[PDB]
DNA sequence: CCCTAACCCTAACCCTAACCCTAACCCTAACCCTAACCCTAACCCTAACCCTAACCCTAACCCTAACCCTAACCCTAACCCTAACCCTAACCCTAACCCTAACCCTAACCCTAACCCTAACCCTAACCCTAACCCTAACCCTAACCCTAACCCTAACCCTAACCCTAACCCTAACCCTAACCC
DNA sequence: GGGTTAGGGTTAGGGTTAGGGTTAGGGTTAGGGTTAGGGTTAGGGTTAGGGTTAGGGTTAGGGTTAGGGTTAGGGTTAGGGTTAGGGTTAGGGTTAGGGTTAGGGTTAGGGTTAGGGTTAGGGTTAGGGTTAGGGTTAGGGTTAGGGTTAGGGTTAGGGTTAGGGTTAGGGTTAGGGTTAGGGT
């Protein structure tokens, strides 16, 4: 509402912008916006879940790259796990060069 | 095919098709309303439910319903027979391991 | 519930087995300890009845009248 | 007025057609005829079990309403994980 | 040498019967021994493989107890006592 | 509409006073502890039983009113003959 | 006090047992044969009751180090109008879904009879168990060490959000292939 | 075999339904610094392991033959398929009014430090009592017969009983006075 009412988050707008890259000319209904937001808020809370613990086992305090390598190799199935351990380090490769 | 009459299990097949291809809910809302708001009074007296409340009740309890049956159902025709019964659907409960 | 299922077994002590015993075997303890599997423990025993001996001659022999 | 309040009728509520048509879609053919008792038995646990968590969560907030992000809340804990009616 | 065959003939028929005689079974069937050396090396490959990713986290080369102890507590079946 | 409370006096009344009014007549001294929420539990099978022996009686003459000579009548079955109280 | 639903005489019209009367089946008391069942004389388990003797749980020690009270601190959940909305009212029709009742037609369920195929044994020919019999390859615990990741600043800018708008998604009519009719 | 009765892709016409910018704020982040914590290096004491030293004892094999369980293939019938009206009944809406709650301004309340100041937990032992084989020493499960005898069939001739003639009271359904069980 906007009597001085709080203002919610969603990962909505991104997504339009993923289905536009994919295939062009073509719309999702709002009903199926909330289908999608809330996998890609499900998927956040068991790979950084299994993240968390994986540091303390170990002894150590921070959740650094090698962690989300781990938990990507565990939580995901088989060859879509390939596919997306690999996709990561690219970014990262990219972003360690410039920001 | 006269109208009059088509051979007993053969109705059901057309019947079969045209369920498995549509979303609708099948259990009428306003008597749902009500199942919800008899179990509610146990629990606390006062309790106000919104509308989105029971409309997810009713999208998660014909889901385990729909599951349910296509378990009794493979249950059925191990032992030869073609109908769903009363012993089948304990069977299906033990396996899935809820009863205990 | 181990302790006293020790003294039915006559010994001394609460050893794995006897902790299975008393977890397999109450309604509130057996449905929040419903997965674990205990270490060198064992299993509760049960015969479902219809396996029991009881084919009664079993016939189809040489009449038996 | 209103002088009236819920009886315990609604448990068969669901009526025989109703389980007719959420077995066809099952791939169930011929329904036996006892069966109709029974799967009011089946779906009676299961709404009192996502219930008791329901109204847990809403004292725990001090409020009177059951609002469905409590509903969804309670359904990811007992098992299933219903996506879209919520948040 | 791990000879293959050997190691699943390794869980010969007498144990793959004195391991169902502990949960009432009376007369087993012949090809009841083949298929249950099927469902225990599909079973510990998905235990072992989750054994050696938390190994090579801690870049150690001994799979120790503890690990294997969570291996199992992920899938559903935590194991209480060969470990803590 | 509808009195707010809807718990019918879910086994009330029968207060820690009560319990201990009806034992010192039986002769006993020192009521322990846990014996107030047996002695609801008691007096509860004892109230239904009576009463569905009661509404049967009701039912066979069609009337919708319980009058008393139902609950003598009811009374004498399980074994307790009330003398007077219906008459 | 203040009332609305309950009762109870009453008053009339068929429904519905009773009584009778032959005339039929059905179910009793006898009457043999036939097979369940208890006894029996074996064989193979199954505890019960002692006796070790040995293999650890349970008492002792010391020591070191996570707990803990008194001092300052400071986020932070405490109560209260308040607007504002959203959910329950008893407000209200209405045709499309529940019922239902008489009906056929497959299935669910038994009997017998072949007939494979698993279970109990005995002979044997190993393989896995122990005593261990070395050695060495990873495992952890110091020192020490930058490199990174936090923490306040500050100045944009990039994300909701109500406001439109028209365009793909809708019921709805009208008119063709496509299987059950079954030889 | 039938010519057969059965639905299934198109399509105007409103009626919604995501698109579609568009400013307009509204938080959020991307720039700037310092600074302390944390992973990362090196060395040395010490546990899997493998590799033959051997050995013994079960143990998992192979054959074989009754036993028995199973799965077929015929005799009888329970959930299908109508049907359409009528008794609900779950929908399409109403106001409308009150119930409730996210928006605010102030105080318990939990780290925090910190250097002592311990006390209780964690190793760390040698003695107690050992607790589970083994050898006797009496009780129970099977195994499979044989001789009775106690049921499970039969008839036929009485003893009920069902059907088919026959009547009128003991119940119904409204219809009044009358009252008394909630409802404050």
């Amino acid at each position: 509402k906007k009597r001085k009412r709080s203002r919610k988050e969603s990962y909505s707008v991104y997504v339009y912008k993923v289905l536009k890259q994919v295939h062009p000319d073509t719309g999702i209904s709002s009903k199926a916006m909330g289908i999608m937001n809330s996998f890609v808020n499900d998927i956040f809370e068991r790979i950084a879940g299994e993240a968390s613990r994986l540091a303390h086992y170990n002894k150590r305090s921070t959740i650094t790259s090698r962690e989300i390598q781990t938990a990507v190799r565990l939580l995901l199935p088989g060859e879509l796990a390939k596919h997306a351990v690999s996709e990561g380090t690219k970014a990262v490769t990219k972003y360690t060069s410039a920001k | 095919k006269k109208p009059h009459r088509y051979r007993p299990g053969t109705v059901a097949l057309r019947e079969i098709r045209r369920y498995q291809k549509s979303t609708e809910l099948l259990i009428r809302k306003l008597p749902f309303q009500r199942l919800v708001r008899e179990i509610a009074q146990d629990f606390k007296t006062d309790l106000r439910f919104q509308s989105s409340a029971v409309m997810a009740l009713q999208e998660a309890c014909e889901a385990y319903l729909v599951g349910l049956f296509e378990d009794t159902n493979l249950c059925a025709i191990h032992a030869k027979r073609v109908t769903i019964m009363p012993k089948d659907i304990q069977l299906a409960r033990r396996i899935r391991g809820e009863r205990a | 519930l181990a302790g006293n299922a020790a003294r039915d077994n006559k010994k001394t002590r609460i050893i794995p087995r006897h902790l299975q015993l008393a977890i397999r075997n109450d309604e509130e303890l057996n449905k929040l300890l419903g997965r674990v599997t205990i270490a060198q423990g064992g299993v509760l025993p049960n015969i479902q009845a219809v396996l029991l001996p009881k084919k009664t001659e079993s016939h189809h022999k040489a009449k038996g009248k | 007025k209103r002088h009236r309040k819920v009886l315990r009728d609604n448990i068969q509520g669901i009526t025989k057609p109703a389980i007719r048509r959420l077995a066809r879609r099952g791939g169930v053919k011929r329904i036996s005829g006892l069966i109709y008792e029974e799967t009011r038995g089946v779906l009676k646990v299961f709404l009192e079990n996502v219930i008791r968590d329901a109204v847990t969560y809403t004292e725990h907030a001090k409020r009177k309403t059951v609002t469905a992000m409590d509903v969804v809340y309670a359904l990811k804990r007992q098992g299933r994980t219903l996506y879209g009616f919520g948040g």
